[PDB]
């Protein structure tokens, strides 16, 4: 139903015929290709518009020379990856295709790379890749044996996570099928802060380290809360070497009442499974800008599970440390 | 004052020929081109909302936004120009809410709320579903009242930001009108801030019945709320007017426990919701010592760490009461 | 209603700051962001006056106190501001404000010059602030033109009533660090009306005279 | 300090009313009521200014100016309370007497600003003036006063006057006012501007070496006055009119 210029086609294709030595067929399917594809490209403007990818997700370039669409997608990014798509003319076949540029996707088993059929189901195109970089996402953070696997959710991932001393509770991290962002069911200040910083971050061992950082950090501020809701610490002390006793902590708490430069010095090691506390005391001053170790006890320290801890128990150190 | 730049809102006047009688052409639907334009252009709002069952997983229908009609007279709606004038300000005010609703919602993914479609979005909770829905026209449930009232706070809401807009551009010519997702528009959230807030209050109420009321006898509880030109004045009356329903919502609890030696604690927890959907809950413990002494105060975010201290704060009082 | 009193030691050194920040860091609790401080003088380039009319006009410009500047001259303080969000909004609305103001120091100094000359300019740059129980306590280096001048003090606190015991105790603090000269004011420049900018200005005034 | 970019005009009393449906026609917004009073001070010239550089006039002496707003209880006389504060009250305020006098701005003693004679040139097609600004917060110790401060500084006083008006805001930052002017003396007040309106439409610009921007103001001021043809003729008014140094005495009312 195309209004087509019947008159000048019967021209070019006489001409082209008188000039022919099979040149007629070649231009026709290049026409053919060209239209589909400048179709293709009208589709995608219709659709960013009012699509669920307005919102920078996806941005398609489109080049008549050579007659490919470039299409990338997920900018806010860096997971060793940039989610690239070429549309363009199959040398073999002769035909549209659509390649999805990506080394994951390269020597990812059991999955097309290229599909056809583009005008029909190109929203199901798209959603299929989406679905499959995340699959591909997902089993490499398994493979890495970070996140534990969800068996009511294919697509959550469960993070170990202690909220209290005994507690050893699971939190469901999901991907956002849009632009890719990790988040939380119910996330807390803290919990949104380190999801941002997920949501940044660039490399795998990144990644898992930011994870430890998050558990140890949780635990810190759990145990601070702890003392603060019965003790005072300090944000200020910076000890050039770590205290002798896997991811060491120092934390250095007193009361007003204690004798000066008298400090209550904990050592937080976590490590994957199990974390421990070292409780001794210690004796630290500040001069021209440094922190000085001036003593340090070993023949007592208290060494004690991460569950037993209590607040009977802190209360009850608090009145024999004096 | 709105800043829906899609469609210019501007009516072609037609003497139609055939019935001797006036009608209206938009600018933007110029591809019907029939007798048929009333019901195909004809679209609405729906606010479904399903009660979550405790035996299942599955949703039922308990109410739906009753879609009461004036067009029933159609010979005189199709021949008064008024009607169909109040018929297409309703569908482009239509049209600017589904819009800003779903500029809002795309930030709310966090919390449960999702998109199904570009007519539909989905709202989660603990016990209930609402779905809101963009549809064309092409027995009484418990809950259609409440369809109805979401439908006509979502209008006044509405309203509310195109006053703000009108009234911000008068105040100053330089500043630049261009509304921001996050301080600007606010249409479900006071509404998922009240539903929420509720919630929390309900699981609070029941956790300290729990492991207050149930184990300390004789404690009181009180709940509490705390809070030139004629234009620009009419403007801030109509706009504060609205504050009771704007404004973020607060509770406050005391607790009061029965002690002797004229040594009584208090116990002052107020709830806040600062972001509209987080909950806080800060904590005033006043042991009998002194009036000015708190012997405690604490914020938490985390309900299980309010209930461990709770915990801790009732094994505190049994210890000084034996002693 | 706070108080504040201002400390000027003349014969420090230049590590003087650090040996009261670590004599003091058992009491400290928090340290904030640093500020900064712009001290001016400006001088009466006209012959003819009066014997009793003074002759010198002091500008202090306080850098974290919202970006404001203070004139001085016999006990008289006008504050004045350069910031947009500052303004009175019914000076925008009535026209009486362009909306973009300038410092008081570019007026002084560029159209008011054949009254007003400069004469000198202290600044102090990078200042520290400690906030100990119920009191604020912030410390600088002041430099002048030719170099290192000496050590700027200054206590903030919002209750009144125990404010005499933390200068004596933040005086016998320097006192071990042998800082035996160090002059302090903690004057007020109207008894009745008390307005805590101008009367810090005034502060920072008596204090740094010579 | 910006770059106001001005053009001015006058109307006359009876077709106001008429004038100002026509403006609501434009903008779309309504009037806004406001008022004013500004205060101009000179130097002092009992000091001799020798540093005046005579040699190579580096400076002239100039004039200040304070503003304030007043509130319009000061304003309004016992009869007039009954209507609302809106524009129609300026209907009523034809003669040349008025509520503040003389003795109630000398109780009173803001917004400091200087200026300078337009550019100078006959290719500027709408008035552009150069503009520092300041502003005065509060004040404090033994003689706290706008007087007291001013004479400090070096200056005096020398009239002042109260303006009424009117303002519109349309798109692009452009303001439209109009204004009735009232000298005050103790002698009495007196109404300039008899039996009229002052009309002056203005824009500013923040910063002068963008160029861009000034030829979009121009732009703009060009096409609102060619959008008031046959209504209000708005003109560039005289170069010489607008200088406010001492040495020469004049004042554009």
């Amino acid at each position: 139903n195309l209004p087509l210029n019947k008159p000048r086609l019967e021209k070019l294709i006489n001409e082209i015929l008188l000039k022919s030595n099979l040149s007629l067929y070649n231009f026709l399917h290049k026409y053919v290709l060209t239209l589909q594809l400048y179709m293709v490209h009208r589709e995608f403007l219709k659709l960013a518009n009012g699509g669920k990818f307005s919102k920078s997700n996806l941005i398609h370039n489109y080049d008549s020379k050579k007659s490919t669409i470039t299409v990338r997608y997920w900018l806010n990014g860096k997971m060793d990856s940039k989610g690239k798509i070429t549309i363009g003319i199959q040398r073999t076949t002769e035909s549209l295709i659509l390649k999805w540029d990506n080394q994951s996707a390269s020597r990812a088993k059991n999955m097309p790379v290229i599909y056809n059929n583009i005008v029909s189901n190109i929203e199901g195109i798209l959603d299929e890749i989406m679905f499959n970089h995340a699959r591909i996402i997902r089993s490499e953070l398994l493979a890495r044996d970070i996140f534990q696997e969800d068996e009511e959710n294919s697509d959550v991932l469960l993070f170990q996570l202690p909220t209290t001393c005994v507690s050893m509770a699971p939190i469901q991290l999901k991907i956002d099928l849009l632009s890719g962002q990790f988040y939380f069911r119910n996330p807390t200040p803290l919990l949104s802060n380190y999801a941002s910083k997920i949501n940044r971050a660039e490399g795998p061992e990144e990644l898992a380290r930011i994870l430890q950082q998050l558990k140890l950090d949780k635990i810190i501020h759990v145990l601070t809360t702890m003392f603060e809701n019965t003790w005072s610490c300090s944000r200020i002390i910076k000890i050039d070497k770590p205290i002798r006793t896997l991811l060491q902590r120092d934390l250095f708490i007193r009361l007003p009442h204690w004798p000066l430069n008298w400090y209550l010095i904990l050592s937080i090691i976590s490590s994957k499974t199990s974390c421990v506390v070292e409780k001794r005391i210690g004796k630290i001053v500040s001069q021209r800008g440094k922190w000085n170790l001036k003593y340090l006890d070993n023949s007592n320290v208290m060494t004690v599970k991460l569950e037993s801890i209590t607040y009977q128990k802190i209360m009850i150190l608090q009145r024999t440390i004096l | 004052g709105s800043t829906y730049k899609h469609d210019r809102g501007i009516a072609n006047i037609r003497n139609n020929i055939e019935s001797q009688n006036l009608d209206l052409i938009p600018h933007s639907s110029s591809v019907f081109k029939g007798t048929d334009f009333v019901h195909s252009v004809k679209k609405f709002l729906r606010v479904r909302i399903f009660t979550k069952i405790e035996s299942e997983d599955d949703y039922i229908l308990s109410g739906e936004s009753v879609m009461d009609r004036d067009s029933e007279s159609e010979e005189a709606e199709t021949k008064d120009i008024r009607k169909q004038i109040q018929l297409l300000k309703k569908i482009i005010f239509e049209k600017e809410l589904m819009y800003q609703i779903k500029k809002e919602c795309a930030l709310l993914i966090s919390y449960g709320v999702s998109i199904e479609n570009e007519n539909k979005v989905i709202i989660e909770l603990p016990n209930e579903k609402f779905e809101i829905e963009l549809l064309s026209l092409d027995l009484p449930k418990i809950n259609d009242k409440r369809a109805n009232l979401m439908l006509v706070m979502l209008r006044l809401l509405l309203v509310v930001i195109f006053k703000k807009t009108l009234r911000s551009r008068i105040s100053s010519p330089h500043g630049l009108i261009n509304l921001n997702v996050d301080d600007d528009i606010l249409i479900i959230r006071p509404i998922l801030g009240k539903v929420r807030f509720a919630n929390y209050k309900l699981l609070l109420k029941k956790i300290i019945k729990d492991y207050v009321l149930d184990i300390v006898p004789g404690s009181s509880i009180t709940e509490t709320e705390v809070e030139d030109d004629e234009n620009i004045t009419k403007l801030n009356k109509e706009i504060r007017a609205f504050d009771k329903l704007l404004n973020i919502p607060r509770r406050e609890l005391k607790i009061n426990l029965p002690l002797t030696e004229h040594k009584s604690p208090n116990l002052s927890l107020m709830l806040e919701s600062p972001n509209y959907c987080n909950a806080l809950i800060h904590i005033k413990f006043s042991a009998g010592t002194e009036a000015n002494a708190v012997s405690f105060d604490t914020t938490f975010s985390d309900f299980k760490e309010v209930e461990d201290f709770l915990h801790f704060i009732v094994a505190e009082y049994i210890q000084q009461k034996k002693v | 209603m706070g108080k504040s009193a201002v400390i000027f030691v003349e014969r420090a050194t230049p590590a003087t700051l650090t040996e009261l920040k670590d004599a003091l860091s058992n009491s400290i609790l928090s340290v904030r962001d640093p500020w900064s401080i712009d001290f001016r003088t400006y001088r009466c380039s006209i012959k003819n006056l009066p014997a009793d009319v003074s002759k010198l006009m002091y500008s202090i410009t306080f850098h974290h106190h919202g970006r404001q500047t203070v004139l001085i001259k016999d006990n008289s303080a006008m504050v004045t501001t350069a910031a947009a969000a500052d303004i009175p909004p019914a000076l925008v609305f009535n026209g009486s404000s362009t909306g973009v103001p300038e410092s008081i120091d570019t007026i002084l100094s560029s159209k008011l010059s054949n009254i007003w000359m400069q004469r000198q300019l202290i600044k102090g740059d990078a200042g520290e602030t400690l906030i100990l129980d119920g009191l604020t306590v912030r410390l600088v280096n002041l430099f002048s033109s030719t170099g290192f001048k000496g050590l700027l003090i200054e206590l903030q606190a919002d209750e009144a009533g125990e404010f005499e015991t933390k200068i004596a105790g933040i005086e016998g603090h320097l006192a071990e660090i042998r800082a035996k000269e160090y002059k302090t004011s903690s004057d007020s420049l109207g008894p009745d009306t008390s307005n805590e900018i101008c009367d810090l200005a005034y502060q920072y005034v008596r204090a740094l005279e010579l | 300090m910006v770059q106001q970019l001005s053009l001015f005009g006058s109307i006359g009393d009876d077709g106001y009313d008429l004038l100002i449906s026509t403006l609501t026609t434009i903008s779309g917004n309504p009037p806004l009521l406001y008022n004013s009073l500004c205060t101009v001070w000179k130097p002092n010239p009992s000091y001799d200014v020798e540093n005046v550089n005579s040699r190579n006039q580096l400076v002239e002496p100039n004039r200040i100016k304070l503003s304030k707003e007043v509130p319009f209880s000061y304003l309004i006389d016992e009869t007039m309370m009954d209507k609302p504060l809106n524009f129609r009250i300026l209907k009523s305020f034809t003669n040349d007497k008025i509520p503040l006098n003389y003795a109630m701005t000398r109780n009173i003693l803001w917004s400091l600003q200087i200026s300078d004679i337009p550019a100078a040139g006959n290719n500027r097609s709408v008035s552009m003036q150069t503009i520092a600004e300041t502003i005065i917060l509060s004040s404090a110790g033994k003689n706290s006063s706008v007087s007291s401060l001013m004479n400090g500084l070096g200056y005096v006083f020398e009239f002042q006057y109260l303006t009424i008006g009117v303002k519109f805001f349309m798109k692009h930052g452009l303001i439209l006012e109009l204004q009735k002017i009232w000298q005050i003396e103790e002698a009495g007040n007196s109404q300039i501007t008899s039996g009229g309106f002052l009309l002056k439409a203005y824009i500013n610009v923040s910063r002068g070496t963008d160029i861009d921007r000034i030829n979009y103001t121009e732009t703009a001021l060009m096409n609102l006055k060619k959008e008031l043809q046959g209504y209000i003729e708005l003109s560039v008014p005289d170069r010489q009119s607008m200088d406010s140094r001492v040495a020469h005495g004049n004042i554009l009312i």
